[PDB]
């Protein structure tokens, strides 16, 4: 069953609820919640080094 | 007391052994870093080419 497949290789948490814990004031929430996704660039190639 | 001479002598000397000791570790990095900086440099120029 194909259905949410592309949102499985995503893990589903219903697609909202992560955004505003990443941030938080918590220790606890914010330590299990720290470890950062690729947010800078994501690497596209063309010429150079 | 002969010996106290001989003690200095020789704690100099060996703490003159770790001088170089740490300096083993700082040396043969730089010997790395120029490696991989050269192929930072030879390849960078080869991609101007």
């Amino acid at each position: 069953n194909i259905t949410g497949w592309l949102e499985k290789n995503k893990d589903p948490v219903n697609d909202t609820v992560v955004d505003q814990f990443k941030k938080g004031s918590n220790k606890l929430v914010q330590e299990i919640f720290e470890d950062h996704p690729g947010l800078g660039a994501e690497e596209k190639g063309g010429g150079g080094k | 007391k002969l010996l106290q001479e001989k003690n200095d002598l020789f704690l100099q000397l060996e703490s003159e052994r770790s001088g170089a000791g740490d300096v083993e570790e700082r040396l043969t990095k730089a010997i790395s870093m120029k490696n991989d900086l050269e192929g930072q440099v030879q390849e960078l120029q080869e991609r101007l080419s």
